[PDB]
RNA sequence: UUUGAUGGUAGUAUCUAGGACUACCAUGGUUGCAACGGGUAACGGGGAAUCAGGGUUCGAUUCCGGAGAGGGAGCCUGAGAAACGGCUACCACAUCUAAGGAAGGCAGCAGGCGCGUAAAUUACCCACUCCCAGCUCGGGGAGGUAGUGACGAAAAAUAACAAUACAGGACUCAUAUCCGAGGCCCUGUAAUUGGAAUGAGUACACUUUAAAUCCUUUAACAAGGACCAAUUGGAGGGCAAGUCUGGUGCCAGCAGCCGCGGUAAUUCCAGCUCCAAUAGCGUAUAUUAAAGUUGUUGCGGUUAAAACGUUCGUAGUUGAACU
């Protein structure tokens, strides 16, 4: 397999703990590449405990056989939990909450104008 | 005045109806003008044809 | 022949082209409201309407044929005006009282060939464009 | 929003619709080039036509003053690097004389015919088009694809390609599975 | 110009100038260089369509500016509103009612009726760009994102390489507007047959994204035409294209115009073919070019349309040389 990570455009950055990198990934035979074994190849780049990696964007060029893509290194295991755009981690498997489902959700708080301070509605039906 | 106009449609029951049955889906637009291109060249009679037409009968 | 050739004669020049403009026939015809007025179709390309009677216009001479012509109320503006139906067949297709939409005929509104005064063509019968169920791709449905 | 399509359309009908001693001039254009139909030949002359009233009007003008000059030699220059003009005619005239059949002989589907690899200019877009061709690195998908000069030493065969045996036909594998059935 | 029109003057009023408003004087102010009035199928401008130039037509429409939220008027709070996803009333429409009464404005996003020639989903999320709040975190049908989508732009499936079958000219040569051999630097028609390619689909997984889909990337499947089967128009001229065959007989009809048709039709209706542009193209209305038929560049006025019957004459337009 061994993919072919070679980076480019690669400069470091304390003001948020991070290694902003673009990596062009070769697709020699196969097909395009899944994120989840890039981690522990690109924690063979630098060793950096492939569970901070966070290599999540990607495209493949026309034909077959390449790919650039952005990889942005925290250095840190909770950093990387620290500014860290939310649905990163949603594409990381670790976070999912709140069915809402941002139209229920939406005429909740509507429903709710026509109480008075105890809400007391919200407790016989539902 | 005007006499009548029941006349309509009196050639629609008076032709014999003939029909085609037939004949070969052909070469389209990428293949179509390389076989009209040759037919430009085929033979090519390369004559002053006396007042004649290029795709008549005769 | 004739214009000022001096410095200053801006002023008659724009003058004169504006007042012998109203003399062109096709400018004159744009700039004075009677697409709306005196147009039976709202100023715009097609109609739809509601036919009345199915008549035969007598042909202008050399030409001598009864012309099957159909003379519509169109819905717009309640006006009542005649179009041709093409393409012979084209009356057995279309049993009076069938919403129909009407067109124009080619020569910019006013009258074209041997039909005199008709000046509209029928596009489509009941939803089923004329043009196709003459070669009978569409059917009329017999609702 | 923006304006999206920003047209500079190509694709220009011609003038006059039926007369044959112009309808016959681009017919065999479709013959010595396996083209798709009369698009692509005015296409091209659309293309001509523009920088030609480029240097046109550029010629209204006296060197040495900086009007001509500056937009002259970046017209020339993205001909020659394109190299359907080469470096021996290298002012605003010789663009003139430039008509469009050498222009639709620096296409890649013609480009690969002039070498030994086609052997049918109507085979070209069929091999082109089934993703058996490549230029310097990169596998290339459509005939009009106007090469550049330095370009012109790398046209090759991609071996991502069937050729030579990478899943080899496919219907090479088709023909030892008409076999068993 | 009574009932502010033009100015002076003092005031009031406003955040402030000001006939903005009041009181008193003055009689001004605009006008053929088009005022005033009317029309407008008028929101203005950036810009758009089309030409060699000069130009004509359009601009509801994503950007700036104005304007308004059924029709008018009024107004509160607020630094900011004459706010209507605020209130108050009248007018018009509608709503509930146990008949006392209570509330409503989609020219926000979707959706329904209606009018119509004429215009899509009662979908998904704030990851984007930014905005707002007490404000790293909330909210934002602003916004992004799928579904409809031939308005419009772009790249391009509908075959390709060979064989014999039958065949053409041409190349060598018997020969020369006759004629054989290698038929051939040829091409066609072959449900002859046998081969090489392949994306169209398809399907694991992948990338994709807020979560997706599609494309790209893709392990397995997938072409022999009988099918993965391209149609829209025209074949008198203008205008590239059968003096084809049956039908009808100034009929039916065709034709932008010219013209066709009256028991031989190059124009109809069909068959057999052919030609144009081609995932396109035909028709209708408008508009630009064509138009040297609106003429500044650039027309015409003896007879084709056109020098006032005549001369004065103001506005206007043009005006000798000289430093």
């Amino acid at each position: 397999t061994t993919a072919t990570i070679r980076t480019r455009k690669f400069m470091t950055n304390r003001l948020l703990a991070r290694k902003q990198m673009v990596c062009d990934v070769l697709h020699p035979g196969l097909s395009s590449v899944n994120k989840t074994e890039i981690r522990e190849k690109l924690a063979a780049m630098y060793k950096v405990t492939p569970d901070v990696v966070f290599a999540f964007g990607f495209r493949t060029n026309f034909g077959g056989g390449r790919s650039t893509g952005f990889a942005l290194i925290y250095d840190t295991l909770d950093f990387a939990k620290k500014f860290e755009p939310k649905y990163r981690l949603a594409r990381h498997g670790l976070f999912e909450q709140k069915k809402q489902t941002r139209k229920q959700r939406k005429e909740r708080r509507n429903r709710m104008k026509k109480v008075r301070g105890t809400a007391k509605a919200k407790i016989g039906t539902g | 005045v005007h006499g009548s106009l029941a006349r309509a449609g009196k050639v629609k029951g008076q032709t014999p109806k003939v029909e085609k049955q037939e004949k070969k889906k052909k070469k389209t637009g990428r293949a179509k003008r390389r076989i009209q291109y040759n037919r430009r060249f085929v033979n090519f009679v390369q004559g002053f044809g006396r007042r004649r037409g290029p795709n008549a009968n005769s | 022949m004739g214009k000022p050739r001096g410095l200053r004669t801006a002023r008659k020049h724009v003058n004169h082209r504006r007042d012998q403009r109203w003399a062109d026939k096709d400018y004159k015809k744009a700039h004075l409201g009677t697409r709306w007025k005196a147009n039976p179709f709202g100023g715009a390309s097609h109609a739809k309407g509601i036919v009345l009677e199915k008549v035969g216009v007598e042909a202008k001479q050399p030409n001598s044929a009864i012309r099957k012509c159909v003379r519509v109320q169109l819905i717009k503006n309640g006006k009542k005006i005649t179009a041709f139906v093409p393409r012979d067949g084209s009356l057995n297709y279309i049993e009076e009282n069938d919403e129909v939409l009407v067109a124009g005929f080619g020569r910019k509104g006013h009258a074209v060939g041997d039909i005199p005064g008709v000046r509209f063509k029928v596009v489509k019968v009941a939803n089923v464009s004329l043009l196709a169920l003459y070669k009978e791709k569409k059917e009329r449905p017999r609702s | 929003g923006r304006i999206p399509s920003v047209f500079s359309k190509t694709y220009v009908t011609p003038r006059r619709p039926y007369e044959k001693a112009r309808l016959d001039q681009e017919l065999k254009i479709i013959g010595e080039y396996g083209l798709r139909n009369k698009r692509e030949v005015w296409r091209v002359k659309y293309a001509l036509a523009k920088i030609r009233k480029a240097a046109r009007e550029l010629l209204t003008l006296d060197e040495k003053d900086e009007k001509r000059l500056f937009q002259g030699n970046a017209l020339l220059r993205r001909l020659v690097r394109i190299g359907v003009l080469d470096e021996s005619r290298m002012k605003l005239d010789y663009v003139l004389g430039l008509k469009i059949e050498d222009f639709l002989e620096r296409r890649l589907q013609t480009q690969v015919f002039k070498l030994g690899l086609a052997k049918s200019i109507h085979h070209a877009r069929v091999l082109i088009r089934q993703r058996h061709i490549r230029v310097r690195k990169q596998v290339v998908n459509i005939p009009s694809f106007v090469v550049r000069l330095d370009s012109q030493k790398h046209i090759d065969f991609s071996l991502k390609s069937p050729f030579g045996g990478g899943r080899p036909g496919r219907v090479k594998r088709k023909n030892l599975k008409k076999n068993q059935g």
